[PDB]
Formats: C-alpha cells, sequence, structure tokens
C-alpha cells in the first residue's frame, strides 16, 4: 500500500528536507568509518512515502501516548539509516528493525543528525559498505535514509557517553 | 523488543560528552515512528 512521489527541487518541502539532511551533518568520532568521509551530500531525490494504514497505526498509538502524559505526544522529526529501509517503507518499522545491542536496550533507534543515520544504510557499523564496491566511503553508488515522524511521550532521560 | 522504564513512553540519549553530537532516541513499540521521507543521495568526496 505503500507509494512513493517525488518532490521537485523547486518543492519548498524538497528544500526544507533537504537542509535538515545538508545542516545536520556532524563528523562522527569514528572518523567516518562507518559512514564515509564527507561534509555534504548530492541529494538525488526525495520522495514522500505515502501509507493509510501505517499512518493510522501511528496515530493511534500517539493518541494514546499523549493521554498517558497531560496531552502532549511529544513528536519529532528524526532520522533513520537502514538496511531495511525497503521493508521499513512497505510494512512499517517493527521489531526486526530493532537494534538488539543497542545501548538503550533493544529497541528502534533514531538521530538528530543526519549523518548519524547514514552511518547504518549498510548496516550495523557500516556493514561492508556498498554492495557494488565493498566501500563504505562510496562517491559513486546511491544511498537512501529515512526522514521520519516519531512520538516520544514520556521520555526517560539518560545522559550518557 | 525491550519496554519503555516504568511510567515512560521511549529513551532519550542526552550526549553528555560531544558537545557536537544532537540527540539519539529509542522507541519499543514499533507503531511510535512514521517514515514519512525517503532520500536518495551521494555522500560527496571533500574538495
Ligand atoms: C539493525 C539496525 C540497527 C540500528 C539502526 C540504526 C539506525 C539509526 O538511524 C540510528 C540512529 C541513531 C543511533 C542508532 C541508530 O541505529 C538500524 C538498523
Ligand atoms: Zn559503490
Amino acid at each position: 500500500g505503500t507509494i512513493l512521489i517525488d518532490l521537485s527541487p523547486d518543492d519548498k518541502e524538497f528544500q526544507s528536507v533537504e537542509e535538515e539532511m545538508q545542516s545536520t551533518v556532524r563528523e562522527h568520532r569514528d572518523g567516518g568509518h562507518a559512514g564515509g568521509i564527507f561534509n555534504r551530500y548530492n541529494i538525488l531525490k526525495i520522495q514522500k512515502v505515502c501509507n493509510k494504514k501505517l499512518w493510522e497505526r501511528y496515530t493511534h498509538r500517539r493518541k494514546e501516548v499523549s493521554e498517558e502524559n497531560h496531552n502532549h505526544a511529544n513528536e519529532r522529526m528524526l532520522f533513520h539509516g537502514s538496511p531495511f529501509v525497503n521493508a521499513i517503507i512497505h510494512k512499517g518499522f517493527d521489531e526486526r528493525h530493532a537494534y538488539i545491542g543497542g545501548m538503550f536496550g533493544a529497541g528502534i533507534y533514531f538521530a538528530e543528525n543526519s549523518s548519524k543515520s547514514n552511518q547504518y544504510v549498510y548496516g550495523i557499523g557500516g556493514g561492508t559498505g556498498c554492495p557494488v564496491h565493498k566501500d563504505r566511503s562510496c562517491y559513486i553508488c546511491h544511498r537512501q535514509l529515512l526522514f521520519c515522524r516519531v512520538t516520544l511521550g514520556k521520555s526517560f532521560l539518560q545522559f550518557s557517553a | 523488543m525491550a519496554h519503555s522504564p516504568p511510567g515512560h513512553h521511549s529513551v532519550t540519549g542526552r550526549p553528555s560528552v560531544n558537545g557536537l553530537a544532537l540527540a539519539e532516541y529509542v522507541i519499543y513499540r514499533g507503531e511510535q515512528a512514521y517514515p514519512e521521507y525517503l532520500i536518495t543521495y551521494q555522500i560527496m568526496r571533500p574538495e
């Protein structure tokens, strides 16, 4: 039930997502090992992901959270990078997309820094890099990230290194 | 998948060392996220 609609580079929505993408690139403590060496991206395409069933599943949970938390869903737009991006866009997030070894427990992880999610695009630790050149820093091959809507509700604050 | 801490709906990982790192977040239910944009890109070799 998923369809993908291309945004034009002329569209303000293309431009604002490109800007979140470009402006939240940071350097990473691995020197670019997981995700590659870059300061910016060549954005080739931005598509809106439309799936009614998945959307309603999201908004239902959002309301339950809100009502347990003085009417505050505490919703954010966050990046997600995953080898399972094709399954996620078609079937939604579930336990199969969880980071079992994540530092805050087996759950599904999102990032404010696009460059952080870029590290997971080819797998945890960047896997073996791109399918074609086996290069975690490939400048030729095309990559995909998700920019996602996330409900945090009452978030347990964990201070951490 | 684990559970949220009792009385909470997610975990926020507040960066407490790398001054430039933004926050990271964890949910324990797939239903608390929707994948709104698919961005196709290349990283660019610095000049
Ligand atoms: C199997 C698996 C494991 C982890 C991710 C993932 C994807 C993310 O975008 C991410 C962002 C911040 C911190 C951790 C993150 O982990 C994606 C897939
Ligand atoms: Zn490649």
